RNA sequence: CCUUCUCAAACAUUCUGUUUGGUAGUGAGUGAUACUCUUUGGAGUUAACUUGAAAUUGCCUUAAA
């Protein structure tokens, strides 16, 4: 935790040097491991857990920006007859966000065909979840180009109930993804980088006890040996050397 | 459809709300010759039909060139039957697309590309050209054994 | 003449049926092997479906049950690939507008799973079985000439006395009987019973045929949907009321 | 003058040499098809070329079918001049991979990572932070 | 001129809570620095930006006639 705080005020300095502006000071962090999964590829996101979630500051961090923070959500194509938006807007701002855009699954297949639009749509958006029911199925109706993006992909969130729809149940899990998780994928290969965010949002003096906890988290998952950060452009600090872990290398086979 | 959409609004009238506002937006084909000369001019027709088989020809003589004109994507189209179908008349003799719906945008969009593309280009020397001037069956044999 | 999006379409829909029968045969073959780690779903549905319509979804757990297959049509674009080709070939099911009985057991749903789009399948009362049984159902035979490739029908059970008395199966009351208990290994009599042929529902194209033709499309558009889900159940619609219809 | 080869472009999806092939030989018998692909996970970039034997199909297949509009793609194919001889765009398939390891002991590359650790803070102290 | 994989089980009660598993694409181009293995063969991943699905040659038959 030494070293925690030592890195980051030293990239605080080196950002500190006297579109692009916004770019070139974005938190970000590499862990990598032995090898990931053979041959396959993965499309689910992992919520990690946090203290202080990123995701809070966030909004009122973009509403002075252009880029224009905004939320999506995709029901089933039934819950539309059933959860109106004037519910959403009073059950919310009680907490402080709301969601914008209810999308049902038939508006992806009749209204947002056609890439130009698809994407012209896509852009606007910042949050994205999604059905449990449907985030199996998005990859057809939204195409490879919202995956290449870490947050335009769809967040599955749980909203069947045992039983039925229950909006009480998408009520008491948005709260527990906006402001108690945080994103990530698994991708094939070994690295994976890690949007912490910017050095205009959220503190140090948090960042320290939250990758804290993401470390104490992903350290046991994949057997994990290497971790290290940068913000955007700054060369790779070594901050993790785990030996211990490059001894089945030679076990495997 | 008409006597159902207006027994709906007639409950809703007095019931819960309705100014002729609880019915949405309805979208359809504009078919009269003085409302569609009457809707380029404006100008908001974005495909004109114009049938090709007018006995009175002289009452759609003059369309392509206004077309032309007032910058429209006009289209001459074989058969007025054809197009009294999707009016629901017998013979309709024009036809007009002035506003579509979100989901036919791409659909309008190439569409009026392939008329353009097609009937547009392809039509150049129509300009010049009178035709007919054909011979019948024994007169042509009659030059062409001749010469 | 072709007419190249004839040929496009049909492309698309069998490529789409092509992955679609390799995801449910693998997915299948996967619980098969009983690696089962990194799978979908645990159990197997079936669906059933009554008169807009009210449906059910209900575990296996056979418990085998008789089974009644209708061939049908479809869907409209589909050059039938080679796995399920295979399967109807076999129950002998070429030909549409045609039945086949069918012992439903536990090992069968990773067939009817794969030729769910092709078939309709039901589990019928006593009334359809012994009406089709008296109605319809042809046997071939073999005596004093006739070198026999040729077929009849049934009108004798004297014919079943002779190539059935080792069974003791006679006057085919009889294998009514086999056939609704599902006895003496039900297989000799299946591949005995010539499966049938059913007459169309609406043969027309008159003026007033079409609308009948209209209103049938509409109304299976409506109720018999194909999902593409590798894991969707096998769906239970009224034959006891189809037969009606087609028989 | 112009050539035998023809080639098309704005293809729509699920349009592939197959059925480009069976359908362009209803206006005579072609000499070669062949369609653009990619290198990894072969999929259609939308243009392919074609060639039968007379220098007037050609044309025909041109006139008829230059701006014909099949499903939403207006296709669009040239005829082309004397030679351009059709080179390349072999047909691909999708790149399975194969893990290329791991053959070396792991105590070379133990000092390899114990050296870098090092080489990492001289890269950055001469960066410098 | 087809039309898109739109829940599975378990442990539990607080009137819904938790763990698991399920997702291979429109192509083309622009583009910053970082890693993991392997011999030189360059493979796997890595901040994000453009486009009217845009384009020129990368070694079963009564769904008939």
């Amino acid at each position: 935790r030494e070293r925690v705080i030592k890195a980051v005020n030293e990239l605080i300095k080196f950002t500190s040097k006297p579109e692009e502006e916004l770019k070139k000071d974005l938190q970000l962090i590499v862990v990598n491991n032995k090898s990931f999964t053979g041959t396959s590829k993965s499309f689910k996101l992992k919520l990690l857990n946090v203290k202080h979630s990123f995701y809070k500051p966030w909004k009122e961090a973009s509403a002075t920006a252009v880029k224009d923070f905004k939320v999506l959500l995709i029901l089933k194509d039934s819950d539309i007859k059933k959860v109106s938006e004037d519910d959403l807007f009073d059950q919310l701002d009680s907490e402080g966000i709301k969601v914008d855009e209810i999308i049902c699954g038939k508006d992806l297949k009749t209204v947002y065909k056609a890439y130009e639009a698809r994407n012209a749509f896509i852009s606007q958006f910042s949050l994205i979840l999604a059905d449990d029911s449907i985030v199996t199925s998005l990859p057809k109706l939204m195409g490879g180009k919202a995956y290449n993006k870490v947050e335009t992909t769809p967040i599955s969130i749980r909203t069947h109930a045992n039983k039925e729809f229950s909006l009480t149940t998408l009520t008491n899990n948005i709260k527990k993804v906006y402001m108690n998780q945080l994103p990530v994928k698994l991708p094939r290969g070994t690295t994976l980088n890690v949007h912490l965010g910017n050095l205009e949002w959220l503190r140090p003096e948090e960042f320290v006890d939250n990758v804290e906890l993401i470390s104490e988290q992903l350290i046991k998952a994949y057997q994990i040996r290497s971790i290290f950060i940068k913000t955007n452009r700054s060369p790779v600090l070594p901050l993790y050397y785990n030996q211990d872990v490059l001894d089945e290398l030679e076990a495997k086979k | 459809e008409k006597k159902e959409r207006l027994t709906k609004e007639a409950a809703a009238v007095a019931e819960g709300k309705s100014k002729q506002d609880a019915s949405p937006k309805p979208y359809a084909v504009k078919y009269g010759l003085n409302h569609v000369v009457a809707l380029i001019e404006n100008k908001k027709a974005k495909l004109v039909l114009i049938a090709n088989d007018v006995d009175p020809i002289e009452l759609v003589v003059f369309l392509p060139a206004l077309c032309k004109k007032m910058g429209v994507p006009y289209a001459i189209v074989k058969g007025k039957a054809r197009l009294g179908t999707l009016v629901n008349q017998k013979t309709s003799a024009v036809a007009a697309l002035t506003e579509v719906r979100a989901e036919d945008e791409a659909a309008l969009a190439k569409l009026v590309s392939t008329i353009d593309a097609n009937f547009a280009d392809k039509y150049d020397e129509v300009k010049k050209h009178w035709g007919g001037g054909i011979l019948g069956n024994k007169a042509q044999a009659k030059m062409d054994k001749r010469a | 003449f072709v007419r190249a999006e004839s040929i496009v379409a049909k492309t698309l829909a069998t490529s789409r049926e092509k992955e679609r029968i390799k995801r449910v045969s693998i997915l299948e073959d996967k619980k098969a092997k009983n690696e089962t780690q990194h799978i979908a779903s645990g159990k197997d549905f079936i669906l059933k479906i009554t008169e807009g319509l009210i449906r059910e979804k209900t575990t296996y757990d056979g418990k085998p049950a008789l089974l009644f297959i209708v061939r049908v049509r479809g869907p409209l674009a589909v050059n039938i690939p080679n796995k399920a080709f295979k399967i109807l070939s076999l129950l002998r099911l070429v030909e549409t507008n045609t039945g086949v009985f069918v012992k439903l057991t536990k090992n069968v749903y990773p067939l009817l799973k794969v030729i769910a789009p092709y078939v309709v399948i039901g589990k019928p009362s006593l009334s359809s079985i012994r009406s089709l049984i008296q109605k319809r159902g042809r046997i071939i035979y073999k005596g004093e000439n006739e070198a026999e490739p040729h077929e009849i029908v049934l009108n004798d059970n004297n014919i079943v006395e002779e190539q059935l008395g080792d069974h003791g199966i006679i006057c085919v009351e009889d294998i009514i009987h086999e056939i609704a208990t599902m006895g003496e290994s039900f297989s000799v009599c299946n591949f005995f019973l010539q499966p049938f042929k059913l007459n169309r529902e609406v043969s027309g194209f008159g003026s007033l045929n079409r609308l009948r033709k209209i209103k049938q499309r509409e109304a299976e558009s409506r109720t018999r949907q194909f999902s593409n889900a590798a894991t969707a159940p096998v769906i239970e619609v009224d034959i006891d009321s189809l037969l009606a219809k087609l028989n | 003058e112009y050539s035998g080869i023809i080639y098309v472009s704005r293809l729509p999806h699920g349009f592939h040499e197959k059925e480009l092939s069976k359908y362009f030989a209803q206006f005579g018998d072609l000499k070669e098809v062949r369609l653009a692909r990619n290198k990894k996970t072969g999929n259609s970039r939308h243009y392919g070329f074609l060639e039968f034997v007379n220098k007037e199909d050609a044309m025909i297949a041109q006139e008829s079918m230059n701006n014909y509009l099949l499903m939403g793609h207006l296709l669009q194919v040239r005829v082309l001049p004397k030679g351009a001889k059709i080179e390349k765009l072999y047909k691909y398939k999708k790149r399975v991979l194969v893990e290329k390891g791991i053959t070396k002991p792991v105590k070379q590359l133990k000092d390899n990572m114990k050296q870098k650790h090092e080489e990492r803070i001289k890269k950055l102290a001469k960066s410098g932070i």
